[PDB]
Protein backbone atom coordinates (compact mmCIF):
# COMPACT_ATOMS: atom_id res chain seq x y z
CA UNK A 1 0.00 0.00 0.00
CA UNK A 2 2.82 2.46 0.86
CA UNK A 3 4.51 1.99 -2.55
CA UNK A 4 1.30 2.77 -4.44
CA UNK A 5 0.95 5.91 -2.34
CA UNK A 6 4.47 6.92 -3.39
CA UNK A 7 3.60 6.03 -6.98
CA UNK A 8 0.51 8.20 -7.01
CA UNK A 9 2.25 11.30 -5.77
CA UNK A 10 5.20 10.84 -8.13
CA UNK A 11 2.73 10.41 -10.98
CA UNK A 12 1.09 13.74 -10.09
CA UNK A 13 4.53 15.38 -9.93
CA UNK A 14 5.55 14.00 -13.33
CA UNK A 15 2.17 15.11 -14.73
CA UNK A 16 2.73 18.73 -13.67
CA UNK A 17 6.33 18.84 -14.87
CA UNK A 18 5.39 17.31 -18.21
CA UNK A 19 2.71 20.02 -18.71
CA UNK A 20 5.18 22.84 -17.95
CA UNK A 21 7.62 21.20 -20.36
CA UNK A 22 5.17 20.82 -23.20
CA UNK A 23 3.94 24.38 -22.64
CA UNK A 24 7.48 25.79 -22.71
CA UNK A 25 8.49 23.96 -25.92
CA UNK A 26 5.30 24.90 -27.77
CA UNK A 27 5.63 28.56 -26.93
CA UNK A 28 9.28 28.45 -28.06
CA UNK A 29 8.35 26.87 -31.37
CA UNK A 30 5.54 29.31 -32.15
CA UNK A 31 7.75 32.32 -31.23
CA UNK A 32 10.51 31.26 -33.62
CA UNK A 33 8.24 30.24 -36.49
CA UNK A 34 6.42 33.63 -36.23
CA UNK A 35 9.74 35.45 -36.02
CA UNK A 36 11.13 33.74 -39.12
CA UNK A 37 7.87 34.29 -40.98
CA UNK A 38 7.79 37.99 -40.15
CA UNK A 39 11.42 38.61 -41.14
CA UNK A 40 10.81 36.69 -44.41
CA UNK A 41 7.91 38.96 -45.32
CA UNK A 42 10.02 42.03 -44.55
CA UNK A 43 12.99 40.66 -46.50
CA UNK A 44 10.82 39.94 -49.57
CA UNK A 45 9.19 43.41 -49.50
CA UNK A 46 12.68 44.95 -49.33
CA UNK A 47 13.92 42.77 -52.22
CA UNK A 48 10.94 43.74 -54.36
CA UNK A 49 11.72 47.42 -53.65
CA UNK A 50 15.38 46.84 -54.53
CA UNK A 51 14.36 45.21 -57.82
CA UNK A 52 12.28 48.31 -58.55
CA UNK A 53 15.37 50.44 -57.83
CA UNK A 54 17.39 48.48 -60.40
CA UNK A 55 14.63 48.96 -63.02
CA UNK A 56 14.90 52.72 -62.46
CA UNK A 57 18.66 52.65 -62.90
CA UNK A 58 18.15 50.71 -66.17
CA UNK A 59 15.55 53.25 -67.37
CA UNK A 60 18.15 55.95 -66.66
CA UNK A 61 20.80 53.97 -68.63
CA UNK A 62 18.34 53.53 -71.52
CA UNK A 63 17.85 57.32 -71.78
CA UNK A 64 21.63 57.90 -71.56
CA UNK A 65 22.11 55.35 -74.39
CA UNK A 66 19.95 57.68 -76.63
CA UNK B 1 -6.80 0.55 28.89
CA UNK B 2 -6.37 4.09 27.60
CA UNK B 3 -8.02 5.09 24.32
CA UNK B 4 -6.16 7.41 21.98
CA UNK B 5 -8.75 9.68 20.46
CA UNK B 6 -7.98 11.23 17.09
CA UNK B 7 -10.10 13.78 15.25
CA UNK B 8 -9.39 14.88 11.68
CA UNK B 9 -10.87 17.47 9.37
CA UNK B 10 -13.53 20.07 9.92
CA UNK B 11 -16.45 17.77 10.73
CA UNK B 12 -14.25 15.32 12.67
CA UNK B 13 -12.80 18.20 14.70
CA UNK B 14 -16.16 19.84 15.38
CA UNK B 15 -17.99 16.68 16.55
CA UNK B 16 -14.93 15.44 18.48
CA UNK B 17 -14.76 18.73 20.33
CA UNK B 18 -18.31 18.48 21.60
CA UNK B 19 -17.76 14.84 22.48
CA UNK B 20 -14.93 15.93 24.75
CA UNK B 21 -17.04 18.69 26.24
CA UNK B 22 -19.93 16.35 26.95
CA UNK B 23 -17.83 13.58 28.53
CA UNK B 24 -15.85 16.19 30.48
CA UNK B 25 -19.06 17.44 31.98
CA UNK B 26 -20.25 13.94 32.83
CA UNK B 27 -16.84 13.14 34.35
CA UNK B 28 -16.81 16.50 36.16
CA UNK B 29 -13.87 18.06 34.34
CA UNK B 30 -14.09 21.78 33.59
CA UNK B 31 -12.28 23.59 30.77
CA UNK B 32 -9.13 24.07 32.90
CA UNK B 33 -8.85 20.25 33.36
CA UNK B 34 -9.56 20.34 37.10
CA UNK B 35 -12.13 18.02 38.62
CA UNK B 36 -15.12 18.95 40.76
CA UNK B 37 -17.47 15.98 40.50
CA UNK B 38 -19.49 14.89 43.54
CA UNK B 39 -19.05 11.15 42.83
CA UNK B 40 -15.92 9.04 42.49
CA UNK B 41 -17.48 7.07 39.64
CA UNK B 42 -16.42 9.98 37.48
CA UNK B 43 -12.80 9.58 38.42
CA UNK B 44 -12.89 5.80 38.49
CA UNK B 45 -12.32 5.23 34.76
CA UNK B 46 -11.48 8.77 33.68
CA UNK B 47 -8.12 7.42 32.42
CA UNK B 48 -9.91 5.73 29.54
CA UNK B 49 -10.04 9.16 27.73
CA UNK B 50 -7.97 11.50 30.00
CA UNK B 51 -4.42 11.62 31.42
CA UNK B 52 -3.56 13.44 34.67
CA UNK B 53 -1.44 19.42 39.09
CA UNK B 54 -4.22 16.84 39.43
CA UNK B 55 -5.77 17.87 36.12
CA UNK B 56 -7.10 15.56 33.48
CA UNK B 57 -6.11 16.24 29.89
CA UNK B 58 -8.02 14.60 27.04
CA UNK B 59 -6.06 11.93 25.23
CA UNK B 60 -6.92 13.53 21.92
CA UNK B 61 -4.87 14.52 18.92
CA UNK B 62 -6.41 17.08 16.63
CA UNK B 63 -5.53 16.83 12.95
CA UNK B 64 -6.34 19.19 10.05
CA UNK B 65 -4.74 20.46 6.76
CA UNK B 66 -5.96 24.00 7.52
CA UNK B 67 -5.67 25.93 10.80
CA UNK B 68 -9.16 27.43 10.80
CA UNK B 69 -11.05 24.45 12.22
CA UNK B 70 -8.44 23.72 14.89
CA UNK B 71 -8.19 27.42 15.79
CA UNK B 72 -11.94 27.55 16.49
CA UNK B 73 -11.67 24.54 18.78
CA UNK B 74 -8.81 26.23 20.62
CA UNK B 75 -11.13 29.24 21.07
CA UNK B 76 -13.92 26.93 22.22
CA UNK B 77 -15.01 26.54 25.86
CA UNK B 78 -12.80 23.45 26.48
CA UNK B 79 -10.12 24.67 24.07
CA UNK B 80 -7.87 25.00 27.09
CA UNK B 81 -8.33 21.39 28.14
CA UNK B 82 -6.90 20.06 24.86
CA UNK B 83 -3.14 19.60 25.07
CA UNK B 84 -1.41 22.22 22.87
CA UNK B 85 1.18 19.81 21.49
CA UNK B 86 -1.67 17.50 20.38
CA UNK B 87 -2.81 20.26 17.97
CA UNK B 88 -1.31 19.22 14.60
CA UNK B 89 -2.33 20.91 11.36
CA UNK B 90 -1.01 22.36 8.10
CA UNK B 91 -1.91 25.22 5.71
CA UNK B 92 -2.45 23.63 2.27
CA UNK B 93 -5.97 22.29 2.94
CA UNK B 94 -7.42 19.34 1.08
CA UNK B 95 -9.80 21.01 -1.32
CA UNK B 96 -12.23 18.20 -0.71
CA UNK B 97 -10.15 15.59 -2.51
CA UNK B 98 -9.52 12.23 -0.98
CA UNK B 99 -6.47 12.25 -3.10
CA UNK B 100 -5.24 15.50 -1.81
CA UNK B 101 -5.45 13.99 1.63
CA UNK B 102 -4.62 10.34 1.21
CA UNK B 103 -1.87 10.99 -1.27
CA UNK B 104 -0.77 14.47 -2.19
CA UNK B 105 -1.03 16.91 0.69
CA UNK B 106 -1.41 14.56 3.60
CA UNK B 107 1.60 12.36 3.28
CA UNK B 108 3.41 15.23 4.84
CA UNK B 109 1.49 15.90 7.99
CA UNK B 110 0.68 12.24 8.50
CA UNK B 111 4.14 11.64 9.91
CA UNK B 112 3.85 14.56 12.33
CA UNK B 113 0.58 13.11 13.57
CA UNK B 114 1.99 9.57 13.94
CA UNK B 115 4.58 11.10 16.26
CA UNK B 116 2.03 12.55 18.68
CA UNK B 117 0.13 9.23 18.54
CA UNK B 118 3.36 7.43 19.35
CA UNK B 119 3.89 9.73 22.31
CA UNK B 120 0.32 9.14 23.59
CA UNK B 121 0.63 5.36 23.01
CA UNK B 122 3.91 5.24 25.01
CA UNK B 123 2.44 6.95 28.10
CA UNK B 124 -0.61 4.65 27.93
CA UNK B 125 -0.13 1.78 30.35
CA UNK B 126 -2.33 -0.59 28.31
CA UNK B 127 -3.28 0.85 24.92
CA UNK B 128 -6.82 -0.26 24.25
CA UNK B 129 -6.68 1.01 20.70
CA UNK B 130 -7.60 4.18 18.86
CA UNK B 131 -10.78 6.23 18.38
CA UNK B 132 -11.27 8.31 15.24
CA UNK B 133 -13.82 10.90 14.11
CA UNK B 134 -14.14 12.14 10.54
CA UNK B 135 -16.50 12.75 7.66
CA UNK B 136 -16.19 10.09 5.04
CA UNK B 137 -17.22 12.60 2.40
CA UNK B 138 -14.68 15.36 2.71
CA UNK B 139 -11.00 15.73 2.10
CA UNK B 140 -8.83 15.71 5.23
CA UNK B 141 -10.84 13.31 7.35
CA UNK B 142 -12.18 11.27 4.45
CA UNK B 143 -8.79 10.86 2.75
CA UNK B 144 -6.12 11.73 5.29
CA UNK B 145 -8.15 10.03 8.04
CA UNK B 146 -8.11 6.66 6.25
CA UNK B 147 -4.38 7.21 5.61
CA UNK B 148 -3.63 7.65 9.34
CA UNK B 149 -5.69 4.57 10.08
CA UNK B 150 -3.49 2.57 7.72
CA UNK B 151 -0.26 4.02 9.18
CA UNK B 152 -1.64 3.44 12.70
CA UNK B 153 -2.50 -0.17 11.86
CA UNK B 154 1.06 -0.89 10.76
CA UNK B 155 2.59 0.57 13.94
CA UNK B 156 -0.08 -0.82 16.28
CA UNK B 157 -1.45 -3.95 14.55
CA UNK B 158 -2.52 -5.36 18.05
CA UNK B 159 -4.85 -2.46 18.86
CA UNK B 160 -8.55 -2.02 18.18
CA UNK B 161 -9.42 0.51 15.53
CA UNK B 162 -12.78 2.31 15.85
CA UNK B 163 -14.15 5.17 13.70
CA UNK B 164 -17.24 7.40 14.06
CA UNK B 165 -17.61 7.93 10.34
CA UNK B 166 -20.11 10.64 9.19
CA UNK B 167 -21.70 9.30 5.97
CA UNK B 168 -22.37 12.21 3.59
CA UNK B 169 -25.85 12.92 2.31
CA UNK B 170 -27.39 14.95 -0.48
CA UNK B 171 -29.61 16.71 2.09
CA UNK B 172 -26.48 18.09 3.72
CA UNK B 173 -23.93 18.20 0.97
CA UNK B 174 -20.91 20.45 0.31
CA UNK B 175 -19.68 19.29 -3.07
CA UNK B 176 -20.81 17.11 -5.93
CA UNK B 177 -17.75 14.92 -5.44
CA UNK B 178 -18.70 13.80 -1.94
CA UNK B 179 -19.90 10.36 -3.11
CA UNK B 180 -16.48 9.72 -4.61
CA UNK B 181 -14.70 10.54 -1.40
CA UNK B 182 -17.13 8.41 0.64
CA UNK B 183 -16.71 5.29 -1.54
CA UNK B 184 -12.95 5.48 -1.25
CA UNK B 185 -13.21 5.99 2.50
CA UNK B 186 -15.68 3.16 2.85
CA UNK B 187 -13.25 0.66 1.40
CA UNK B 188 -10.39 1.94 3.55
CA UNK B 189 -12.56 1.42 6.60
CA UNK B 190 -13.84 -2.03 5.57
CA UNK B 191 -10.22 -3.14 5.81
CA UNK B 192 -8.54 -1.11 8.53
CA UNK B 193 -11.25 -0.54 11.14
CA UNK B 194 -12.62 -3.13 13.57
CA UNK B 195 -15.66 -0.98 14.45
CA UNK B 196 -17.32 1.86 12.55
CA UNK B 197 -20.28 3.84 13.77
CA UNK B 198 -22.11 5.10 10.73
CA UNK B 199 -23.61 8.50 11.45
CA UNK B 200 -25.55 9.57 8.37
CA UNK B 201 -25.66 13.30 8.02
CA UNK B 202 -28.95 12.68 6.35
CA UNK B 203 -30.85 11.13 9.14
CA UNK B 204 -29.63 13.59 11.64
CA UNK B 205 -31.21 16.25 9.51
CA UNK B 206 -34.45 14.39 9.16
CA UNK B 207 -34.71 13.81 12.85
CA UNK B 208 -34.09 17.46 13.41
CA UNK B 209 -36.42 18.67 10.71
CA UNK B 210 -39.28 16.29 11.30
CA UNK B 211 -39.29 15.01 14.86
CA UNK B 212 -37.43 17.81 16.61
CA UNK B 213 -39.27 20.20 14.34
CA UNK B 214 -36.43 22.30 13.03
CA UNK B 215 -37.03 23.83 9.65
CA UNK B 216 -33.47 24.79 8.89
CA UNK B 217 -31.24 22.54 10.94
CA UNK B 218 -27.69 23.82 11.15
CA UNK B 219 -24.60 21.64 11.44
CA UNK B 220 -24.63 22.31 15.16
CA UNK B 221 -28.04 20.66 15.37
CA UNK B 222 -26.76 17.47 13.77
CA UNK B 223 -23.63 17.67 15.85
CA UNK B 224 -25.77 17.78 19.00
CA UNK B 225 -27.38 14.42 18.20
CA UNK B 226 -23.86 13.19 17.35
CA UNK B 227 -22.25 14.18 20.67
CA UNK B 228 -25.18 12.54 22.49
CA UNK B 229 -24.86 9.36 20.49
CA UNK B 230 -21.14 9.44 21.08
CA UNK B 231 -21.50 9.73 24.84
CA UNK B 232 -23.88 6.86 24.66
CA UNK B 233 -21.79 4.29 22.94
CA UNK B 234 -18.79 5.40 24.95
CA UNK B 235 -20.59 5.20 28.26
CA UNK B 236 -19.77 1.68 29.16
CA UNK B 237 -16.16 2.51 28.42
CA UNK B 238 -16.13 5.72 30.42
CA UNK B 239 -18.05 4.76 33.45
CA UNK B 240 -17.43 1.72 35.58
CA UNK B 241 -20.10 -0.81 36.06
CA UNK B 242 -21.22 -4.34 35.66
CA UNK B 243 -20.20 -4.34 31.94
CA UNK B 244 -16.86 -2.54 31.60
CA UNK B 245 -17.05 -2.81 27.86
CA UNK B 246 -13.75 -2.48 25.98
CA UNK B 247 -13.04 -2.10 22.28
CA UNK B 248 -11.91 -5.66 21.81
CA UNK B 249 -14.79 -7.30 23.65
CA UNK B 250 -17.11 -4.93 21.83
CA UNK B 251 -15.82 -6.26 18.51
CA UNK B 252 -15.85 -9.85 19.76
CA UNK B 253 -19.59 -9.73 20.57
CA UNK B 254 -20.97 -7.59 17.81
CA UNK B 255 -18.95 -8.63 14.82
CA UNK B 256 -19.94 -12.04 13.36
CA UNK B 257 -17.75 -11.49 10.26
CA UNK B 258 -15.07 -8.86 9.76
CA UNK B 259 -16.28 -6.85 6.82
CA UNK B 260 -19.49 -6.43 8.71
CA UNK B 261 -18.30 -3.89 11.25
CA UNK B 262 -20.66 -1.09 10.49
CA UNK B 263 -23.22 -0.20 13.13
CA UNK B 264 -26.50 1.79 13.24
CA UNK B 265 -26.49 4.00 16.36
CA UNK B 266 -29.79 4.84 18.05
CA UNK B 267 -30.65 7.27 20.85
CA UNK B 268 -33.78 8.27 22.89
CA UNK B 269 -34.91 10.67 24.32
CA UNK B 270 -34.28 12.54 21.01
CA UNK B 271 -34.06 16.01 22.49
CA UNK B 272 -37.78 18.21 28.62
CA UNK B 273 -38.65 17.45 32.20
CA UNK B 274 -40.88 14.43 31.78
CA UNK B 275 -38.55 11.49 32.13
CA UNK B 276 -39.59 8.80 29.74
CA UNK B 277 -40.80 5.48 31.08
CA UNK B 278 -38.60 2.42 30.73
CA UNK B 279 -41.16 1.21 28.13
CA UNK B 280 -41.00 4.58 26.34
CA UNK B 281 -37.18 4.63 26.20
CA UNK B 282 -37.21 1.04 24.94
CA UNK B 283 -39.73 1.66 22.16
CA UNK B 284 -37.92 4.82 21.04
CA UNK B 285 -34.46 3.26 21.24
CA UNK B 286 -35.48 0.71 18.58
CA UNK B 287 -37.54 3.30 16.76
CA UNK B 288 -36.20 3.99 13.26
CA UNK B 289 -36.78 7.72 13.78
CA UNK B 290 -34.36 7.47 16.73
CA UNK B 291 -31.50 5.87 14.80
CA UNK B 292 -28.69 8.08 13.52
CA UNK B 293 -28.30 5.87 10.43
CA UNK B 294 -30.89 6.40 7.69
CA UNK B 295 -31.80 2.73 7.26
CA UNK B 296 -34.92 0.87 8.24
CA UNK B 297 -34.17 -2.07 10.61
CA UNK B 298 -37.38 -3.74 9.41
CA UNK B 299 -35.90 -3.87 5.91
CA UNK B 300 -33.04 -6.03 7.29
CA UNK B 301 -32.22 -8.29 10.29
CA UNK B 302 -30.24 -7.61 13.45
CA UNK B 303 -27.09 -9.72 13.57
CA UNK B 304 -26.19 -8.38 17.03
CA UNK B 305 -27.57 -5.56 19.22
CA UNK B 306 -26.33 -3.83 22.37
CA UNK B 307 -28.26 -1.47 24.61
CA UNK B 308 -27.41 0.78 27.52
CA UNK B 309 -29.82 2.70 29.77
CA UNK B 310 -28.30 5.59 31.76
CA UNK B 311 -30.16 7.08 34.69
CA UNK B 312 -32.02 5.71 37.69
CA UNK B 313 -34.63 3.22 36.49
CA UNK B 314 -36.03 -0.23 37.21
CA UNK B 315 -33.51 -2.77 36.08
CA UNK B 316 -36.23 -5.45 36.05
CA UNK B 317 -38.59 -3.31 33.99
CA UNK B 318 -35.69 -2.62 31.61
CA UNK B 319 -35.06 -6.37 31.14
CA UNK B 320 -38.80 -6.94 30.64
CA UNK B 321 -39.00 -4.31 27.90
CA UNK B 322 -35.99 -5.73 26.05
CA UNK B 323 -37.45 -9.21 26.28
CA UNK B 324 -40.76 -7.96 24.90
CA UNK B 325 -39.16 -6.23 21.95
CA UNK B 326 -37.15 -9.32 21.04
CA UNK B 327 -40.20 -11.61 21.37
CA UNK B 328 -42.51 -9.33 19.41
CA UNK B 329 -39.86 -8.68 16.77
CA UNK B 330 -38.31 -12.16 16.52
CA UNK B 331 -38.24 -12.02 12.74
CA UNK B 332 -35.79 -9.08 12.82
CA UNK B 333 -33.26 -11.11 14.80
CA UNK B 334 -30.92 -13.59 13.15
CA UNK B 335 -31.62 -17.09 14.49
CA UNK B 336 -28.11 -18.35 13.78
CA UNK B 337 -26.73 -16.00 16.47
CA UNK B 338 -28.37 -17.11 19.76
CA UNK B 339 -28.83 -14.32 22.27
CA UNK B 340 -27.82 -11.75 19.75
CA UNK B 341 -29.16 -8.85 21.98
CA UNK B 342 -27.77 -7.68 25.34
CA UNK B 343 -28.48 -4.68 27.61
CA UNK B 344 -26.64 -2.82 30.32
CA UNK B 345 -27.67 -0.08 32.75
CA UNK B 346 -25.56 2.86 33.99
CA UNK B 347 -26.60 4.84 37.09
CA UNK B 348 -25.21 8.22 35.87
CA UNK B 349 -27.68 9.63 33.34
CA UNK B 350 -26.71 11.74 30.32
CA UNK B 351 -26.34 15.45 30.96
CA UNK B 352 -29.73 17.13 31.35
CA UNK B 353 -31.76 13.91 31.01
CA UNK B 354 -33.25 11.89 33.87
CA UNK B 355 -32.65 8.74 31.84
CA UNK B 356 -31.78 7.77 28.28
CA UNK B 357 -31.13 4.71 26.06
CA UNK B 358 -28.46 4.21 23.41
CA UNK B 359 -28.78 1.52 20.73
CA UNK B 360 -25.84 -0.10 18.80
CA UNK B 361 -26.95 -2.61 16.14
CA UNK B 362 -25.24 -4.63 13.41
CA UNK B 363 -28.31 -4.87 11.15
CA UNK B 364 -28.17 -6.11 7.59
CA UNK B 365 -30.30 -3.08 6.78
CA UNK B 366 -27.11 -0.98 6.99
CA UNK B 367 -26.63 -1.94 3.30
CA UNK B 368 -29.17 0.71 2.31
CA UNK B 369 -26.58 3.32 3.27
CA UNK B 370 -23.86 1.89 1.09
CA UNK B 371 -26.31 1.38 -1.79
CA UNK B 372 -27.15 5.07 -1.74
CA UNK B 373 -23.47 6.02 -1.89
CA UNK B 374 -22.83 3.41 -4.57
CA UNK B 375 -25.62 4.72 -6.82
CA UNK B 376 -24.31 8.28 -6.62
CA UNK B 377 -20.78 7.10 -7.42
CA UNK B 378 -22.16 5.10 -10.33
CA UNK B 379 -24.13 8.09 -11.63
CA UNK B 380 -21.17 10.40 -11.86
CA UNK B 381 -18.55 7.68 -12.52
CA UNK B 382 -20.46 6.38 -15.58
CA UNK B 383 -19.66 9.74 -17.24
CA UNK B 384 -16.29 10.32 -15.45
CA UNK B 385 -17.64 13.60 -14.15
CA UNK B 386 -15.32 15.62 -11.94
CA UNK B 387 -12.77 12.77 -12.11
CA UNK B 388 -10.08 15.11 -13.36
CA UNK B 389 -9.79 16.55 -9.86
CA UNK B 390 -8.54 13.15 -8.71
CA UNK B 391 -6.64 12.11 -11.82
CA UNK B 392 -4.70 15.34 -11.39
CA UNK B 393 -3.41 14.04 -8.10
CA UNK B 394 -2.11 10.85 -9.68
CA UNK B 395 -5.12 8.66 -9.15
CA UNK B 396 -6.50 6.25 -11.74
CA UNK B 397 -10.04 5.33 -12.74
CA UNK B 398 -9.18 1.72 -11.95
CA UNK B 399 -8.86 2.64 -8.26
CA UNK B 400 -12.35 4.27 -8.40
CA UNK B 401 -13.61 1.08 -10.06
CA UNK B 402 -12.11 -1.12 -7.34
CA UNK B 403 -13.53 0.91 -4.47
CA UNK B 404 -16.90 1.01 -6.22
CA UNK B 405 -16.83 -2.76 -6.51
CA UNK B 406 -15.81 -3.46 -2.93
CA UNK B 407 -18.62 -1.39 -1.58
CA UNK B 408 -21.05 -3.42 -3.71
CA UNK B 409 -19.59 -6.67 -2.37
CA UNK B 410 -20.06 -5.41 1.17
CA UNK B 411 -23.65 -4.63 0.29
CA UNK B 412 -24.05 -8.19 -1.06
CA UNK B 413 -22.58 -9.71 2.13
CA UNK B 414 -25.06 -7.89 4.34
CA UNK B 415 -27.83 -9.20 2.16
CA UNK B 416 -26.62 -12.77 2.07
CA UNK B 417 -26.95 -13.15 5.77
CA UNK B 418 -30.16 -11.15 5.72
CA UNK B 419 -31.59 -14.02 3.73
C1 LIG C 1 -24.55 -2.00 25.14
O1 LIG C 1 -23.62 -2.21 26.19
C2 LIG C 1 -22.31 -2.41 25.62
C3 LIG C 1 -21.91 -3.71 25.25
C4 LIG C 1 -20.64 -3.91 24.70
C5 LIG C 1 -20.14 -5.33 24.30
C6 LIG C 1 -21.32 -6.31 23.83
C7 LIG C 1 -21.91 -6.22 22.62
C8 LIG C 1 -22.94 -7.16 22.29
C9 LIG C 1 -23.35 -8.16 23.17
C10 LIG C 1 -22.76 -8.32 24.45
C11 LIG C 1 -21.79 -7.47 24.83
C12 LIG C 1 -21.10 -7.61 26.26
N1 LIG C 1 -20.22 -8.75 26.18
C13 LIG C 1 -19.69 -9.42 27.37
C14 LIG C 1 -18.35 -9.17 27.74
C15 LIG C 1 -17.82 -9.78 28.86
C16 LIG C 1 -18.60 -10.62 29.59
N2 LIG C 1 -18.34 -11.29 30.63
N3 LIG C 1 -19.31 -12.01 31.10
C17 LIG C 1 -20.35 -11.82 30.28
C18 LIG C 1 -19.91 -10.88 29.25
C19 LIG C 1 -20.50 -10.30 28.14
C20 LIG C 1 -20.43 -6.35 26.50
C21 LIG C 1 -19.72 -6.21 27.87
O2 LIG C 1 -18.21 -5.82 27.39
C22 LIG C 1 -18.30 -5.34 25.95
O3 LIG C 1 -17.57 -4.58 25.39
C23 LIG C 1 -19.47 -6.05 25.37
O4 LIG C 1 -24.36 -8.90 22.57
C24 LIG C 1 -24.37 -8.54 21.19
O5 LIG C 1 -23.69 -7.25 21.14
C25 LIG C 1 -19.83 -2.82 24.50
C26 LIG C 1 -20.23 -1.54 24.86
O6 LIG C 1 -19.40 -0.45 24.64
C27 LIG C 1 -19.79 0.24 23.49
C28 LIG C 1 -21.47 -1.32 25.41
O7 LIG C 1 -21.87 0.00 25.77
C29 LIG C 1 -22.81 0.60 24.91
N1 LIG D 1 -22.66 16.16 11.27
C1 LIG D 1 -21.75 17.02 10.77
N2 LIG D 1 -21.36 16.87 9.47
C2 LIG D 1 -20.45 17.71 8.91
C3 LIG D 1 -19.90 18.77 9.76
N3 LIG D 1 -19.02 19.47 9.04
C4 LIG D 1 -18.99 18.92 7.81
N4 LIG D 1 -19.83 17.89 7.74
C5 LIG D 1 -19.98 17.07 6.56
O1 LIG D 1 -18.65 16.82 6.13
C6 LIG D 1 -18.66 16.71 4.73
C7 LIG D 1 -17.52 17.58 4.21
O2 LIG D 1 -16.29 17.31 4.91
P1 LIG D 1 -15.39 18.37 5.72
O3 LIG D 1 -15.77 18.60 7.16
O4 LIG D 1 -15.51 19.78 5.17
O5 LIG D 1 -14.03 17.50 5.66
P2 LIG D 1 -12.53 18.06 5.55
O6 LIG D 1 -11.88 18.19 4.18
O7 LIG D 1 -11.45 17.22 6.15
O8 LIG D 1 -12.67 19.33 6.32
C8 LIG D 1 -20.01 17.24 4.27
O9 LIG D 1 -20.91 16.17 3.90
C9 LIG D 1 -20.69 17.78 5.47
O10 LIG D 1 -21.93 17.10 5.37
C10 LIG D 1 -20.38 18.85 11.14
O11 LIG D 1 -19.91 19.75 11.83
N5 LIG D 1 -21.28 17.98 11.59
MG1 LIG E 1 -15.31 21.31 4.43
NA1 LIG F 1 3.25 21.13 -0.31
Amino acid sequence: KREHEREVIQKAIEENNNFIKMAKEKLAQKMESNKENREAHLAAMLERLQEKDKHAEEVRKNKELK
Amino acid sequence: REIVHIQAGQCGNQIGAKFWEVISDEHGIDPTGSYHGDSDLQLERINVYYNEGNKYVPRAILVDLEPGTMDSVRSGPFGQIFRPDNFVFGQSGAGNNWAKGHYTEGAELVDSVLDVVRKESESCDCLQGFQLTHSLGGGTGSGMGTLLISKIREEYPDRIMNTFSVMPSPKVSDTVVEPYNATLSVHQLVENTDETYCIDNEALYDICFRTLKLTTPTYGDLNHLVSATMSGVTTCLRFPGQLNADLRKLAVNMVPFPRLHFFMPGFAPLTQYRGLTVPELTQQMFDSKNMMAACDPRHGRYLTVAAIFRGRMSMKEVDEQMLNVQNKNSSYFVEWIPNNVKTAVCDIPPRGLKMSATFIGNSTAIQELFKRISEQFTAMFRRKAFLHWYTGEGMDEMEFTEAESNMNDLVSEYQQYQD
